[PDB]
């Protein structure tokens, strides 16, 4: 196999001992200061790893451990977007009234006088108006309470551990080799086949079975406590047949190639809907399934261990 | 020590046959230790002949009256006419102190061999104590010992594990169906398809409670279900 | 080589011990140059196995109460389908157990932190396991060399397999009814997810008509 | 759906496929396509041990399977498209 | 060769079997240091006195309740001694803190210097507040039943098994705040739920400890 | 752990220890007198 995965064990002595020694990286700055300039070349040349080694391994090991560190940041902090959207918010409140309920989620402390960044945005809440969107992909997503916010962000708590875990592991514990990352057909094979296709092909599945049904009532009008939980929308094919009457043909019309009959729910209205004024989710629907397959194609595309495929 | 537990089984290194009804036989390695396995003789051996005890009491009591269940035999109402309703305090007193007498002195035996031997009241005649577990000497009034005493130990193993195993069944064919061991053999005897093991096993006719003269007893079965 | 799929590249170092081989690694994870972590040959091989094996003991104990309720040896409260056990209470869940199937789960979890910790600490360290007093039950756990067989006085009560031959055999013939079992809990999931049925419903439906009720014809037309 | 108009598409064009890569009209992993568009020999980059004659491997068979599907997809829904079935 | 708290895995370097009730236990290498594993010690056999003390406390009083007498809770013990009796409540906390701060830095002056505390500072004192180890004082007053000299051998098994009832009385009282942060009521009523039915009155039917109910 | 306070004890570590120590006295002084425009007593 030329596309194979190959590490190596334990390269790297997991010790506090270099978080001792500021500039250890450097050739130059591992001597200490003497001049200020010192510390701010400690931080210019923290993450030039290309200026650090030579060793081009040893800088593909930096920078993708590096990437496990910024996963990891972006999953502490999209986690804490979640949990603030769910502990303070106005989101249950703005899920009845969309129209006259600020979105806010984020909420100051009383005490030099800052609450008075606590404004009046409505739904019995005080808080500091957010712009950021979150609130319109929740509705967007079928979230319809704060439990559910609440455990996507304890979710995210444990994916952010495992992408630090991840980068740990992989600088650490068993680092990839040079010749593991110069295998640029396998990387994009995997890239555009599970990243970008697989991934647009779960969300579609999320679209299908969570979001359209969710989404359908609330635009009909129904109280989001009234709103059936999605994993009884999964469960009960009558549910969805009632709401899209093609659920009760089942996943045959995909196999006997009768997709028309998906017409119900997977469409190509465009525009915008008039209820709220958001693309239609059967439309965006069809979109993530139609990406899913062309990029499904387009990861094998390139050659990796069989003869079939390009090579770049 | 050969003819072992299964036919194509290597004995323990510790199991060379020097005790009584030894098989190659435990496969969950408690024998392992020899002053743990002293101890596990001396309990085998308890176990054995109280166990013996269990079954030549339960199967005879239903001879002499195959009324008085064997269950709640227990209960003061069951005792006989000069026990009945008989505080059972008082009787758990007697059965108290006259047991942690003999218990300590047979316990004192084990931590120390050779020690108790003698009356204690009557400095005099000991007990001839050949190995542990097996007093003798006042305890062989008939004196069926001093003989093959291999022969007969293997004897008192072999009928005291299976009358182990016998009491665990009359007391778990006593709770499925509620019956005593010879009624519930002639209860298979009248029609066996439908009073076995299956379609018994699963109801527990052992009630939660029984008040014996204030105190409740919580009275549980070996398996769920009632 | 055998089992066609084999590649060259997956034949050269994969000589024909390691049991059940059959050459069948078209990826190449069993691979020893430059592995690491889990993509170790020794844990693959090791997980192999005890895959196989919990997936056996899953893949008679799904079958099992339906066909012994098909049966009428078990009364038709215990006849319920595996996924309705309680495993997965949206799907349905047996209130006639002696506790909460949460008080049930914590006595597992006690009781499998002390089975698979153990089980892993002769893994680690293969001499370990019967070093340390556990109520004098450590004499089973000294194992062997290869942690998926260890074969105590417990885990090889009967001695099976005292010749290497007969032991390479008794091997292969564990790893084969394995990954049989573990295709088989497979086509219970997947085949109960789409069907609702259970495994043996399943069955009888295909030899009561076997073109009109199959696969095809499951996707609910 | 057996016998019918689109059950006939589906395998006459994986069929298609299949023999067209075993009877040298398509690449396979023993041979790929030059600059031009000749067929030639390959490096295939592990070794196959097919027992079959042209060394056509089961990767073969899923690739042409997976072309052979993709055909028929488009063919099938095209042809509903164009109102002719 | 000595026992662990998880079998196979080797105990770190620092810590050898010389301790009382030692096993192992740091995976965080927090008493890594000498000094500060002496510090530990003396925090890990104080915070047994005090749990052993407590824990006692709360069984006899618990013990006290639901017989029949007129002893309160422990949760309650605070209130009805303060209201029962006319006490004023924070001269009673000044006057423990007094006492205690005397206590306390009598050992923290202790840890700092062992020969010290010794020299007749105090009210005319010279041996008996010697020391004898850490965390181990002994003396006329700290063993007045003269234990600690004797059978040493003794006095190792007398350490090791204070020890091991201080850790299970910390877990103890570690245990009957979550009790009644749990259910709200005595131990020793929730040792008769849970034995008056031994299924279905335990930690997973409270809806509490699992919110997945 | 002897390294580990050693990078305990470096600046930026000292810097945003020691300032959230006297951000979060100023803060609770300002949560329980509030509003000290001028020295009272
Ligand atoms: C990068 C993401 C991010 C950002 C910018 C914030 C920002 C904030 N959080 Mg938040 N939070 C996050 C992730 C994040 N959080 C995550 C992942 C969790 C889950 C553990 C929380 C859980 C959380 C709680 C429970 C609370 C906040 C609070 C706050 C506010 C004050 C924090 C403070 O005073 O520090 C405190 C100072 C030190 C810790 C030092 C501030 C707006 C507080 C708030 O909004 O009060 C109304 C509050 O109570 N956060
Ligand atoms: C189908 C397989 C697959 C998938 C899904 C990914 C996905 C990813 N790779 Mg990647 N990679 C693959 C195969 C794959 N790779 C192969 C085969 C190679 C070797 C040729 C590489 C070499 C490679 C390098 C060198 C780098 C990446 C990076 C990334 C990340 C890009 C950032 C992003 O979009 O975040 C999207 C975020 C998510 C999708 C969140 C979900 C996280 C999932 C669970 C982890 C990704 C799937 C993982 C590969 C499965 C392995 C599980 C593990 C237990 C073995 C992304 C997580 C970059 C990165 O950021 O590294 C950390 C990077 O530097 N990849
Ligand atoms: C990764 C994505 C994903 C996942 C996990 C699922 C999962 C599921 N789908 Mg689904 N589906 C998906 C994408 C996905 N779908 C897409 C992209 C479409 C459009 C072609 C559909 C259209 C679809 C229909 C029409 C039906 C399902 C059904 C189902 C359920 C049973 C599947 C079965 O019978 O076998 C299961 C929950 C069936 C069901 O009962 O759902 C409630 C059903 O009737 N799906
Ligand atoms: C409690 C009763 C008891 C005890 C203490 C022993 C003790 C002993 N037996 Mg023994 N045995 C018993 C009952 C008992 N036996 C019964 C009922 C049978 C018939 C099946 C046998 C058959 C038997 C054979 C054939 C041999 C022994 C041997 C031994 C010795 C070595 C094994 C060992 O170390 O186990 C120590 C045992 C324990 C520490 C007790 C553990 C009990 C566990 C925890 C519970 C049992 C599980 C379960 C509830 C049992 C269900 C019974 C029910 C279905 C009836 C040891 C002296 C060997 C011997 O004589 O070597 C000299 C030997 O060859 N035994
Ligand atoms: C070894 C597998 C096994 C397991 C785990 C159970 C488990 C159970 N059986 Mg059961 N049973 C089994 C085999 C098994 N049975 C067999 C082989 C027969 C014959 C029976 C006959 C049987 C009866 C007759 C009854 C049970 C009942 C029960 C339940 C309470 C006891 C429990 C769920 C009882 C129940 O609640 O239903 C009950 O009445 N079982
Ligand atoms: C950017 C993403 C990324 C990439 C490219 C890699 C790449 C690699 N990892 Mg790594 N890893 C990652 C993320 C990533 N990892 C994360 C997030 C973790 C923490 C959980 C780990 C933990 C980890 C360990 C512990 C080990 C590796 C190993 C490996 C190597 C071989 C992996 C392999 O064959 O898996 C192929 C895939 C599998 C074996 C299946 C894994 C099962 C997963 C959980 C299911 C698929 C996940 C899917 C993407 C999303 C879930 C689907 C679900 C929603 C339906 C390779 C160098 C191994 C190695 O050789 O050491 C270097 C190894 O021992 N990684
Ligand atoms: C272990 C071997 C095995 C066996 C003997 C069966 C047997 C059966 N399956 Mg099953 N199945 C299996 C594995 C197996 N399956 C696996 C691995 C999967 C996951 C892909 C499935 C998924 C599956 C579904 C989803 C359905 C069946 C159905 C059926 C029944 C009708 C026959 C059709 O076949 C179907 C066979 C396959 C889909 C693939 C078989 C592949 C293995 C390797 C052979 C029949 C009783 C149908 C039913 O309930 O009636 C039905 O709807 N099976
Ligand atoms: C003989 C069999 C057969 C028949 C009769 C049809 C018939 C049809 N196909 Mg079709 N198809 C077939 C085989 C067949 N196909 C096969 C084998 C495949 C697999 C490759 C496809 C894949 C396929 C797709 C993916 C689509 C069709 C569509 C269509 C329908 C409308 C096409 C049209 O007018 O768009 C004319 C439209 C344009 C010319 C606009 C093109 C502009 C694009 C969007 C942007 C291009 C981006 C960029 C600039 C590209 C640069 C690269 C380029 C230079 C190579 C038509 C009924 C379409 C459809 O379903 O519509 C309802 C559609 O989207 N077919
Ligand atoms: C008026 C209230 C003031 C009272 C002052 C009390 C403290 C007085 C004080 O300094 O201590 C008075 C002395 C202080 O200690 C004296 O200090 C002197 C110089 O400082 C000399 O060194 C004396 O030798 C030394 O005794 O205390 C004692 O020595 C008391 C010893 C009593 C011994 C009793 C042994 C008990 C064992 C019996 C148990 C069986
Ligand atoms: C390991 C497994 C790999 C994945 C295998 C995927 C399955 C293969 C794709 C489907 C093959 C043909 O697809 C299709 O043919 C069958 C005909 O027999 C259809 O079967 C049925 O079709 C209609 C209802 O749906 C009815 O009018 C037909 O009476 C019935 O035969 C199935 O609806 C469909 O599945």
């Amino acid at each position: 196999k030329k596309v194979k995965i190959a590490v190596d064990r334990n390269p790297v002595e997991t010790s506090f001992e270099k978080w001792a020694k500021p500039g250890h990286f450097s050739r130059t700055l591992s001597k200490g200061p003497n001049t200020t300039t010192w510390i701010w070349n400690l931080h210019a040349d923290a993450h030039d790893f290309d200026s650090h080694t030579s060793d081009l391994e040893e800088i593909s090991r930096k920078v993708f451990s590096a990437h496990f560190g910024q996963l990891g940041i972006i999953f502490i902090w999209l986690s804490g977007m979640y949990f603030h959207g769910a502990r303070f918010s106005n989101y249950e409140a703005w899920l009845s009234d969309p129209t006259h309920i600020k979105p806010s989620a984020q909420v100051v402390w009383p005490i030099v006088g800052q609450e008075i960044l606590n404004g009046d945005v409505g739904g019995g809440f005080q808080g500091i108006q957010i712009t950021s969107g979150f609130f319109q992909l929740w509705r967007a997503s079928g979230i319809t309470s704060e439990l559910q916010l609440y455990t996507t962000a304890i979710g995210g708590l444990v994916m952010a551990a495992a992408m630090f875990f991840a980068g740990w592991f992989h600088y650490h514990k068993a680092a990839p080799k040079l010749e593991w990352f110069q295998n640029v057909e396998s990387m994009l094979n995997h890239h555009l086949g599970g990243l970008l296709g697989l991934g647009s092909l779960a969300w579609a599945g999320h679209q299908i079975h969570v979001s359209l049904p969710v989404n359908k009532l609330l635009d009909a009008g129904v109280d989001p406590k009234e709103i059936p939980l999605p994993h009884d929308l999964l469960l009960n094919r009558a549910i969805m047949a009632d709401l899209y009457p093609s659920f009760a043909k089942g996943i045959a019309p995909f196999f006997t190639l009768n997709w028309s009959e998906y017409s119900d729910f997977l469409t190509f209205k465009g525009g915008l809907n008039p209820v709220t004024g958001g693309l239609w989710l059967s439309d965006t629907a069809h979109h993530h399934v139609a990406i899913a397959v062309l990029f499904l194609v387009a990861g094998h595309m390139y050659r990796t261990n069989w003869g079939i495929g390009h090579s770049m | 020590d050969r003819k072992l537990w299964a036919p194509g089984v290597v004995a323990p290194e510790y199991l060379k046959g020097d005790l009584a009804g030894d098989y190659g036989w435990d496969p969950l390695g408690l024998g392992a230790d020899p002053t743990a396995l002293k101890w596990y003789r001396q309990s085998e051996l308890q176990h054995a002949r109280w166990a013996m005890l269990g079954v030549a009491g339960v199967l005879v009591q239903e001879i002499v009256k195959p009324d008085v269940y064997f269950y709640e035999a227990g209960l003061p109402q069951n005792l006989p006419e000069p026990f009945t309703n008989i505080n059972m305090g008082g009787l758990l007193a007697w059965e108290f102190i006259l047991m942690h007498w003999v218990e300590v002195r047979r316990w004192q035996d084990y931590k120390n061999f050779g020690s108790v031997n003698e009356d204690p009241i009557f400095k005099g005649n000991k007990v001839p104590n050949p190995e542990m577990g097996y007093p003798g000497g006042i305890f062989d009034p008939f004196g069926f010992s001093k003989g093959n005493l291999k022969e007969l130990q293997t004897k008192e193993i072999k009928n005291g594990r299976l009358a182990m195993i016998a009491y665990m069944a009359f007391i778990l064919q006593a709770q499925a169906t509620g019956k005593g061991p010879l009624a519930a053999l002639s209860a298979h005897l009248s029609n066996p398809f439908g009073n076995n093991i299956l379609k018994n096993i699963g109801t527990c006719t052992v009630p939660h409670s029984v008040d014996v003269q204030g105190l409740t007893i919580p009275l549980t079965c070996l398996w769920p279900g009632s | 080589q055998l089992y066609v799929g084999a590649s060259q590249s997956s034949l050269a170092y994969l000589d024909g011990s390691l049991p059940g081989d059959f050459g069948f690694d078209p990826l190449g994870l069993l691979d020893p140059v430059n592995s690491g972590g889990f993509i170790e040959p020794k844990w693959l091989q090791y997980s192999e196995v005890i895959h196989a094996r919990w997936a056996m003991l899953g893949a008679a104990g799904c079958i099992a109460p339906e066909v012994l309720g098909a049966a009428g040896l078990i009364p038709d409260a215990t006849n319920i389908k595996w996924f309705e056990s309680g495993v997965i209470p949206p799907a349905g869940s047996y209130n006639g157990y002696w506790a909460d199937p949460y008080t049930i789960f914590f006595v597992e979890i006690v009781a499998m932190q002390f089975a698979e910790l153990r089980r892993l600490q002769d893994f680690r360290y293969p001499g370990s396991m019967g070093q340390q007093y556990f109520l004098g039950l450590e004499a089973i756990f000294k194992g062997s060399g290869d942690a998926a067989y260890p074969g105590g006085p417990f885990f090889n009560l009967f001695n099976l397999g005292k010749t290497e031959a007969a032991m390479k055999e008794l091997k292969l013939k564990e790893i084969k009814n394995g990954r049989l079992a573990m295709l088989a809990m497979l086509g219970y999931g997947a085949q109960a997810v789409m069907t609702g049925k259970g495994p043996f419903q399943n069955l009888v439906e295909h030899l009561a008509d076997p073109v009109n009720n199959n696969i095809l014809t499951n996707f609910a037309g | 759906f057996i016998g019918s108009s689109t059950n006939l598409i589906m395998v006459a064009s994986t069929t298609a496929t299949l023999a067209a890569a075993r009877f040298g009209l398509a690449p396979t992993v023993k041979k790929n396509t030059t600059a031009g568009l000749k067929l030639v020999d390959s490096k295939n980059s592990a070794g196959v041990i097919s027992n079959d004659p042209a060394g056509f491997t089961i990767v073969d068979v899923l690739a042409m399977g997976a072309a052979g599907h993709g055909l028929g997809v488009g063919i099938v829904l095209g042809l509903k498209g164009i109102g002719a079935l | 060769v000595r026992p662990v708290w998880f079998p196979g895995n080797p105990p770190p370097a620092h810590l050898d079997g010389s301790l009382a009730g030692d096993y192992g236990f740091d995976p965080l290498f927090l008493g890594q240091e000498p000094q500060t594993l002496k510090w530990y010690v003396q925090a890990e056999l104080v915070h047994g006195r005090f749990a052993m003390l407590g824990a006692a406390g709360i069984i006899l009083t618990s013990i006290g309740a639901k017989v029949g007498l007129g002893f309160p809770e422990w949760y309650d013990a605070g209130k009805v001694v303060v209201e029962k009796n006319n006490i004023d409540f924070p001269t009673l906390m000044v006057i423990q803190f007094y006492l205690m701060g005397w206590a306390e830095t009598k050992r923290w002056y202790d840890f700092k210097n062992p020969g010290s505390q010794a020299d007749g500072s105090f009210l005319g004192f010279t041996e008996e507040f010697k020391g004898l180890e850490n965390g181990y004082p002994g003396g006329r007053f700290f063993d007045p039943m003269g234990l600690s000299r004797g059978d040493a051998a003794k006095y190792q098994e007398y350490k090791q098994k204070e020890v091991k009832n201080g850790r299970l009385a910390m877990i103890a009282c570690l245990g009957f705040a979550a009790q009644y942060a749990a259910t709200g009521k005595g131990p020793l009523d929730n040792l008769a739920d849970h034995l008056a039915d031994p299924n279905h009155v335990n930690f997973a039917t409270n809806g509490v400890s699992i919110p997945i109910a | 752990m002897k390294d580990f306070t050693t990078y305990l004890s470096t600046a930026p570590v000292i810097a945003t220890i020691w300032f959230t120590f006297t951000a979060g006295l100023l803060i609770e002084i300002n949560r329980y007198f509030p509003d000290p425009l001028v020295f009272s007593f």
